[PDB]
């Protein structure tokens, strides 16, 4: 095979897992053989769509920010409450819009003060919650405003009493959006245990972050292939507010490929 | 020097 080597070396640098890999030469393989022909050069835009076609339909992606409540979830240090904060800043600054926030983190130490000198800067409300009740009354307080972004506590979600934790603190009832948040530099094997869990409550996009941190996009890619939804953001870095990004399929998929 | 810097500036820039 000639320019099919290439494809298959690609693939190869992508940290994307064997049987995806095959299953993509499969299909590359069947479509050129049968129709016209391939170069060295335009293997790469056919290969890549191909991937693609294995992601949520673009309208899946992106979904902008529009519910009240914005709820970020995940993993411990993953950059939850930084991202938060950047979220919050586009809302007041670029958005020009009314914000509080609300966390749940009681657990780690200094969470609370984390999230407190980001509200203190944007001069914004917070309310701390330790239950759903709380949460519930925060509401009340928070009825005038546009967007209030909650955070929360970040556990070893594979073990599900904390998914269980989870859904009685925060009530999905109402209009809100959830972002299950996820590090870039983590196993897919992990990531897949964590989606698994996470099955039982209503996350809207995935938030990708530390992008800047690894080495290969593969594991998030394998995991956005066995998913219903896209991604909403992406991270990129510690800075606030500026290292946040969005993605469409595509956009994802090139960097993908270096 | 502080990863909220940027952040911190644009406040200062809207309080003028
Ligand atoms: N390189 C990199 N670091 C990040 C990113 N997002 C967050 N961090 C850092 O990860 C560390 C912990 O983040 P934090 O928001 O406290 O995680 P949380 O427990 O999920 O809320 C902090 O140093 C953040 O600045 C990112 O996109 N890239
Ligand atoms: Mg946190």
């Amino acid at each position: 095979p000639e320019p099919l080597r290439k494809a298959e070396k690609l693939l190869q640098e992508t940290g994307i897992k064997e049987s995806t890999k095959t299953n993509t030469l499969k299909k590359l393989l069947r479509f050129s053989v049968e129709a016209g022909g391939l170069t060295e050069e335009n293997v790469v835009g056919k290969l890549q769509e191909i991937l693609c076609d294995m992601l949520p339909s673009a309208d899946k992606w992106q979904e902008p920010i529009h519910s009240k409540y914005i709820v970020l979830f995940g993993s411990t240090g993953a950059g939850k409450t930084t991202t938060l904060a950047k979220l919050a800043a586009i809302s007041m600054l670029e958005k020009h819009k009314k914000i509080a926030f609300i966390t749940t983190d009681t657990y780690r130490i200094a969470a609370v003060e984390q999230l407190k000198t980001y509200a203190e800067l944007l001069q914004a409300p917070l309310e701390v919650c330790y239950t759903k009740e709380e949460f519930q009354q925060a509401k009340e307080l928070f009825s005038e405003y546009d967007h209030v972004f909650v955070d929360t506590a970040g556990r070893n979600f594979k073990d599900p009493q904390y998914i269980d934790e989870l859904k009685e603190t925060i009530p999905f009832e109402s209009s809100i959006q959830s972002f299950l948040v996820l590090s870039a530099t983590a196993k897919y094997e992990d990531m897949k245990h964590i989606v698994k869990r996470f099955s039982s409550v209503p996350v809207n996009q995935y938030i990708f972050t530390k992008i800047d941190e690894t080495t290969s996009l593969g594991s998030v890619f394998n995991i956005l292939a066995e998913s219903k939804i896209g991604v909403g953001f992406m991270t990129n870095g510690q800075n606030v507010p500026e290292d946040i990004q969005t993605v469409s399929p595509l956009g994802f998929v090139r960097m993908l490929c270096r | 020097y502080d990863q909220a810097a940027t952040l911190r500036a644009k406040m200062e820039k809207r309080e003028r």
